[PDB]
Formats: structure tokens, C-alpha cells, sequence
């Protein structure tokens, strides 16, 4: 149904005299499509899926002005961010961008975002109604007012709401067979005794995109909030996504426990029991 | 690469509609711009634009059409100070910032007084020295050089009489001295009817 | 594509 | 105020001479530019900067250096000096990449091959005639300045020690004495006009002004004339009543 | 500062299968700052040809990584994933196990 496009922004510094590490990752929904890293041969914007690379020369010409002129904005704030927060230079450093749109199944603009952390911590984000910004703390109200008088906001909320969305719907259009494509959960139940008298059943979810998905446990028809180990959603490495829950069960007592999938690449919601 | 322009000069009228665009290859490009330059000047901005659609300002709307790469400036309610070459800018990413060729626009006096004529005027350097002006013309009258080495004739030149409220049409003619006549100057485009060669 | 509203802090 | 400026506003090179041009912003921007300006081909993107310490080429980078060591300045070299980089040039800077670009005052450049074919304007005023007089009731003086190479001149009428910016045009591009072989003298004109009273009144002075911008003073002068310097070549008249 | 140690899970591409050809995964994630270490172990030993996926990161703004190599399993081999980041005193391991 509803779409994104992502595009995420990493650069560290490194100690005293010493050259930055820049890479920049774009993505459409769950898969990957461009990169820069500054480690890397060619100092251009490289192709990570097969549909972009159709673009002509006035594409990689131009994304890689931009992603570079990011780099070179990033490693300016590396000095300034030390400046604001009284920071020596023996110290490596992280800045973080992210922005991007979200789309609704009609391909129209939902909703843009904008946001900035140092160290791992928000500094500055664009807010909901792409017109102000929430600035996390003291070095950031500086940055904030500066923003605010460079008319920041502006110029992000016609890229939010015109480029991003329409460059996001073009990208949907040339990769189709592959962006709009569902990959249904393949899923199944293991069965490992522990103890004389438990058991752990564990359900699993596999080659499933996108990477949302929900994954429950029900005993007897009721939320098990209890005994659920449930691990973080994990890519396969082909693209696709895998996931796992787990319940501590008392032998026995394995069929009260039903496994719940869902995923909009399912017809119906699936339900698993290890009979 | 490119930016691409209309072809000038446009001649327009006062107190009319002027129009100018402007078209770029790179699809993807976010930033655009409209400049004017008066002659021997630096370019100063009229005004950006970012989003498609229209963005009025004043006497002044942009239009911008993403879909077929197109940028445009109505000048309404022309002004003589309106006179300028345009200059469309368009981003290409990160600082390839590129200019168009630019169109160069005329905003021509609406004449109260044609007054066609053309008088002889003596030096301050010696008594013998001779150059030809023709004057107070209709702005739809045009000029040429183009008939010998001997003969150059300048532009057609607009001057403001303000605390008179007039308006002159000018263009200066010689030769270095020869048999090179006042009245054989300005026939290469075609002088009026009562053309005043008064002797 | 990516951005340009994007300025230094 | 904040702004940009550009140094010098005009020079005069010889061929395979080193020149640097300045271009200094108090304004805080990122991003800084140089452009050349040319009659058929518009700007010209020569080379950028996006922040201080990184530069990027445009679209002709060749002939010229470039340096962004600070936020404020970004001066703009050229090694080997051919003909071909006559032209007008344009600093510029923006807040950051992509925003409006905001211009220097321009910088007239002439390379020339031989320093022997540079001169001053000769400079007249051509009193009104008779005949205009007492048609319109209005006097026109014209001045020409002749024989002149390069075009970089400024013209100005001054009115009894005063300049005046009514009853004035001058023609918009200088005009080539013989539009032939080799790098060929200009020619430029301008009138003023004003009231017959005015005209006729014999306590009024006019005067043609012609600024030419011409050799630096450290430059290689051997030749027939005086050095054909950065001068102002004026042209006087007076009121007749006659 | 914010330092957060990194989330390890080792794992195969497709259900395991002695004598089939497979992927060994090791995904990495939560961690700040950016920098790390991951080597993959065949009985121990380093593992000489592992690629990764590119940097990226998650909303809370920590960072994620796969790691990878093609493999092919069998019934006697260990696997395990090795993994130094700056909040580790020494570097950990975490098995691969087949059976989860």
C-alpha cells in the first residue's frame, strides 16, 4: 500500500588533524537503491538496485554534486558542533541526517520529515507541518534560529512535498515488478525441550518484504504478553526480511499457544499451531 | 550543459505584457532563478522559485513546469526601467549553478510627439569637424550602417527629459571628411516622409 | 533523488 | 552592510602574465562562485565552492585556479594568459548550494597579445545645431570618443561641474572603427539635451567625460606616445548666444 | 555522548542444510557510535573473504550492518560471529546455532 523514500546521512570525524568518513545510503521502502562512501574508488554516487540504473549522466552528475556538497556541509558542523559544545579535538565524532516523505496508496504526499542528531542524541528536527523545528537543546536553538532567518523550512518543504514525492512515484513506476511486489511470510514451528516439564516453541517468519510485519502469541485466544521473546526483524541478505517470537510453554500444554502472522504480502492472517 | 533561453532582442512596448522563458535539460534539477542586468551592470535577483506553479510578486509572476523542464517571468505593466537582458539560472545539483544565454529586452517610449528629423552639428574641436544627428522619430523606425567603411551610424538611443516629461530618439552619423554629405547618411533603413534637412 | 535545502549549522 | 566585492574592476593584461582576481564576502555564505561573461554565450560557470576548503569545477575551468581557504574569500587565478579569456567575470556566493546567488561588481579583463595597439580615447563636444534650435526648442550636444582600444570606458555628462542623469543616453555597446583584421580600435557616442534657455546662456559649462581603463603603471612601456594609463579625457563647451 | 552496545544475531540466508550452499549472516545492530568490527569464524578461525551491507541507521539513530559469506554447512562445522565495538572490553562471540 503506502510508500517512502529514505535517504540517510553518517559522518564521522576522526582524530586531530584528521579526514572525515562520509556515506550516504538512499532508500525506497525496505530496499536499498543508492550509496556514497567516502571510502570508496570513485567519489560518486553508485547504483544499488537494478532500476536506477538506467538513469542518464545528468543524474550521477547531479546526485553526486549534492551528496558531496552534504559531505562538505557535515564536515563543517564537525568543526562547529566541537566550538558549540566546548568539545576537544582528540575526539571522534558522529553526525547523522535522515530525511524523506511518505506516501499514501494513491501515491499522494502524506507526511516529510527532516531530523539531525550529534553523538547519537536529536539536535534538531523539522516538525509535522514542515514550517518549524524542535530544537532538543542549547547549541540547537542557535542552529534553530539560524534556520529559521535562512528560510530552511521553505526550502525543504518544496523538496518534501514536491521532489521527493515525485522523484519517489518515478521510482515506483521504472522498478514496479520489483517495489511493488509482496513477498508472503514463509513460516513454520520448532519445538526445543528444555526441562522435564517446559518447553520453548519458537514461530518462525522467513523471506518475507516488506519488513513489516507482526508476529504474536496467543494461548487459549489471549494476547501472550507474558513468556514472548520476540527478536528484532532480520535481513536475509537477498533482500528480503526474517523474523522470529518465541514462548516458554509447560509440556503438555503446546497446543493452547497459537503463532500469529501478519503481513500485508498474506491473503489472511496466518495462524500456526504445533498440532 | 544546458540552459536554454528565448531569443532576443524583444521589442516591447510600454505599458504591455512581456514574457520570457527559459528551458534546462536536467530533469532533476531544484533551484531556478531570474536575473536582470542593466548594461554593464551586475546581475540582481527578481525572484526564486522552487515549487511548480505560480509565484506572483508585484509586476512580476514566475511560473515554473517541472514535467517539461520549463521556466517562465510575465512582466506586466512594463516600465522603461524594465529594460534589461533576463537571465534564467538553473541548478544542476550541488554548486553547478548555470546561466541561460539570456534575453535582452527593449522596452520601447509610447511616443506623444513624432517629430522626424535630421540636423548637422559643428565641433567645439575646430569649425570644420562635422558629425549628423537624427532625432524625435517614432519608436518603430529602426537603424543601419551597412553601406561602406565610410559611413558608421550608432545605435537608436532612448533619452528621458524628466523635469520636461519628453522623450528623444536619437542615432549619431560621420564619416572623417570626405564629400560625405548630411542628407546621404541615413538612407540605408528608410527615413520618413517630412524628414527636416533644413537649408 | 536527494535534497538541496540543506545549510550548515 | 554585508555584501560581496570583487578587485580590481577592470586590467589590462599582457599575454602569459599571472593575474588574480579577489572576491570577498563579509555576508557568512557557503557557497561562492565564479562566472565569465561573454556576447552571445551568457554566464559561464568557471568554478565553485560550496563551503570553506572545497572546490568543484564548472563548466570551463581551464586557464584558471581557484582557492577557498576561509568562509569570506575566494580569489580566482589564471596562470597563462591567452586571448581567448578576454571576457567579463563574476563572483557571486549563496548562503548554501542551491540557494540565490547574490553578485559581485564585475571585473573588465582584457588580454592583449601586444601592449604597442592600446589607447586613449580622443575626446570632442559638438555644439548644437541652428536648425534644431529653432524647430523643437531643445539643443542636443553629442560627444564622440574615438579611437580607442579596448572598450573599457565609461562616459558621463557633467553640467557646470555637476552630473546629470536626465536628458542623456549613450549608446549601449562601442563601436568598432573598421570591423576587419586584427583587434580593431572602438568608437563611442552619447548625447545630452537640454532646453534652447539653457543652451543659449553663455554662464553654462558643459563637459563630455570619457574614463578609460588602461595599463597598469608596473607594465613594459617602449613606444611613440605617453603610457596609456587609466586617464580621464574630457571635452568642453560653452553657451553661445550666436 | 551517547554509546549503546551492539544487538548480535547470527544466522543462515536459508534453513539450514548439510551439504547445501547457504549464506552466514551477522547482523549488527543499536550501536553508537559507528565504528565496529565483525569477523565471521569457521571453527574458530577467521573467515578471510566477508562482505557487508552499507552503513545505515534507525530512527532512534543507532546503526545496523550485515555481514556475510557463502557457505555450506555441514553436521561437524561451528560457526560463530565475532564482534569489537568500543563499549566491549574484549571482543564477543556468539554462536551460530542452526536449531533455533
Amino acid at each position: 500500500g503506502s510508500h517512502s523514500m529514505r535517504y540517510f546521512f553518517t559522518s564521522v570525524s576522526r582524530p586531530g588533524r584528521g579526514e572525515p568518513r562520509f556515506i550516504a545510503v538512499g532508500y525506497v521502502d525496505d530496499t536499498q537503491f543508492v550509496r556514497f562512501d567516502s571510502d570508496a574508488a570513485s567519489q560518486r554516487m553508485e547504483p544499488r538496485a537494478p532500476w536506477i540504473e538506467q538513469e542518464g549522466p545528468e543524474y550521477w552528475d547531479g546526485e553526486t554534486r549534492k551528496v558531496k556538497a552534504h559531505s562538505q556541509t557535515h564536515r563543517v558542523d564537525l568543526g562547529t558542533l566541537r566550538g558549540y559544545y566546548n568539545q576537544s579535538e582528540a575526539g571522534s565524532h558522529t553526525v547523522q541526517r535522515m530525511y524523506g516523505c511518505d506516501v499514501g496508496s494513491d501515491w499522494r504526499f502524506l507526511r516529510g520529515y527532516h531530523q539531525y542528531a550529534y553523538d547519537g542524541k536529536d539536535y534538531i528536527a523539522l516538525k509535522e507541518d514542515l514550517r518549524s523545528w524542535t530544537a532538543a537543546d542549547m547549541a540547537a536553538q542557535t542552529t534553530k534560529h539560524k534556520w529559521e532567518a535562512a528560510h530552511v523550512a521553505e526550502q525543504l518543504r518544496a523538496y518534501l512535498e514536491g521532489t521527493c514525492v515525485e522523484w519517489l512515484r518515478r521510482y515506483l513506476e521504472n522498478g514496479k515488478e520489483t517495489l511493488q511486489r509482496t513477498d508472503a511470510p514463509k513460516t513454520h514451528m520448532t519445538h526445543h525441550a528444555v526441562s522435564d516439564h517446559e518447553a520453548t516453541l519458537r514461530c518462525w517468519a522467513l523471506s518475507f518484504y516488506p519488513a513489516e510485519i507482526t508476529l504474536t502469541w496467543q494461548r487459549d485466544g489471549e494476547d501472550q504478553t507474558q513468556d514472548t521473546e520476540l527478536v528484532e526483524t532480520r535481513p536475509a541478505g537477498d533482500g528480503t526480511f526474517q523474523k522470529w517470537a518465541a514462548v516458554v510453554v509447560p509440556s503438555g500444554q503446546e497446543q493452547r499457544y497459537t503463532c500469529h502472522v501478519q503481513h500485508e504480502g498474506l491473503p489472511k492472517p496466518l495462524t500456526l499451531r504445533w498440532e | 550543459k544546458e540552459v536554454e533561453q528565448n531569443s532576443g532582442p524583444l521589442s516591447v512596448p510600454e505599458g504591455a505584457i512581456a514574457s520570457l522563458n527559459c528551458t534546462y535539460s536536467d530533469r532533476g534539477s531544484q533551484s531556478f532563478f531570474w536575473y536582470r542586468q542593466y548594461s554593464g551592470k551586475s546581475p540582481e535577483l527578481i525572484m526564486f522559485i522552487y515549487s511548480n506553479g505560480d509565484k506572483e510578486d508585484g509586476r512580476f509572476t514566475a511560473q515554473l513546469n517541472k514535467a517539461s523542464q520549463y521556466v517562465s517571468l510575465l512582466i506586466r505593466d512594463s516600465q522603461p526601467s524594465d529594460s534589461a537582458t533576463y537571465l534564467c539560472a538553473v541548478n544542476f545539483g550541488g554548486g553547478k549553478l548555470i546561466f541561460g544565454q539570456g534575453t535582452e529586452l527593449s522596452v520601447k517610449p509610447n511616443i506623444q510627439n513624432p517629430d522626424p528629423a535630421v540636423y548637422q552639428l559643428r565641433d567645439s574641436k575646430s569649425s570644420d569637424k562635422s558629425v549628423c544627428l537624427f532625432t524625435d522619430f517614432d519608436s518603430q523606425t529602426n537603424v543601419s550602417q551597412s553601406k561602406d567603411s565610410d559611413v558608421y551610424i550608432t545605435d537608436k538611443c532612448v533619452l528621458d527629459m524628466r523635469s520636461m516629461d519628453f522623450k528623444s530618439n536619437s542615432a549619431v552619423a560621420w564619416s572623417n571628411k570626405s564629400d560625405f554629405a548630411c542628407a546621404n547618411a541615413f538612407n540605408n533603413s528608410i527615413i520618413p516622409e517630412d524628414t527636416f534637412f533644413p537649408s | 533523488a536527494a535534497g538541496i535545502g540543506i545549510l550548515t549549522v | 552592510i554585508a555584501g560581496i566585492t570583487q578587485a580590481p574592476t577592470s586590467q589590462i593584461l599582457a599575454a602569459g602574465r599571472r593575474m588574480t582576481l579577489r572576491c570577498t564576502q563579509d555576508m557568512r555564505h557557503n557557497a561562492m562562485y565564479w562566472y565569465r561573461q561573454d556576447l552571445g554565450l551568457g554566464l559561464r560557470l568557471i568554478h565553485y565552492s560550496n563551503t570553506a576548503g572545497t572546490t568543484g569545477k564548472g563548466e570551463v575551468p581551464d586557464g584558471y585556479s581557484v582557492s577557498r581557504a576561509n568562509t569570506d574569500d575566494f580569489p580566482l587565478t589564471l596562470a597563462s594568459a591567452v586571448p581567448s579569456q578576454t571576457s567579463v567575470y563574476f563572483c557571486a556566493s549563496s548562503l548554501s548550494f542551491g540557494t540565490e546567488a547574490f553578485f559581485g561588481q564585475g571585473t573588465r579583463l582584457t588580454v592583449v597579445e601586444d601592449l604597442n595597439k592600446v589607447f586613449p580615447p580622443e575626446v570632442a563636444v559638438f555644439e548644437p545645431s541652428e536648425a534644431e534650435i529653432s524647430h523643437t526648442q531643445k539643443a542636443t550636444l553629442v560627444c564622440l570618443a574615438t579611437g580607442f582600444y579596448p572598450d573599457h570606458v565609461e562616459l558621463s555628462w557633467w553640467v557646470n561641474g555637476k552630473e546629470v542623469h536626465s536628458g542623456v543616453c549613450t549608446d549601449p555597446q562601442p563601436l568598432k572603427e573598421q570591423p576587419a583584421l586584427n583587434d580593431s580600435r572602438y568608437a563611442l557616442s552619447s548625447r545630452l539635451r537640454v532646453s534652447a534657455t539653457f543652451w543659449q546662456d553663455p554662464r553654462n559649462h558643459f563637459r563630455c567625460q570619457v574614463q578609460f581603463y588602461g595599463l597598469s603603471e608596473n607594465d613594459e612601456w617602449t613606444q611613440d606616445r605617453a603610457k596609456p594609463v587609466t586617464q580621464i579625457v574630457s571635452a568642453e563647451a560653452w553657451g553661445r548666444a550666436d | 555522548m551517547i554509546q549503546r552496545t551492539p544487538k548480535i544475531q547470527v544466522y543462515s540466508r536459508h534453513p539450514a542444510e548439510n551439504g547445501k550452499s547457504n549464506f552466514l549472516n551477522c547482523y549488527v545492530s543499536g550501536f553508537h557510535p559507528s565504528d565496529i568490527e565483525v569477523d565471521l569464524l569457521k571453527n574458530g578461525e577467521r573467515i578471510e573473504k566477508v562482505e557487508h551491507s552499507d552503513l545505515s541507521f534507525s530512527k532512534d539513530w543507532s546503526f545496523y550492518l550485515l555481514y556475510y559469506t557463502e557457505f555450506t554447512p555441514t553436521e561437524k562445522d561451528e560457526y560463530a560471529c565475532r564482534v569489537n565495538h568500543v563499549t566491549l572490553s574484549q571482543p564477543k562471540i556468539v554462536k551460530w546455532d542452526r536449531d533455533m
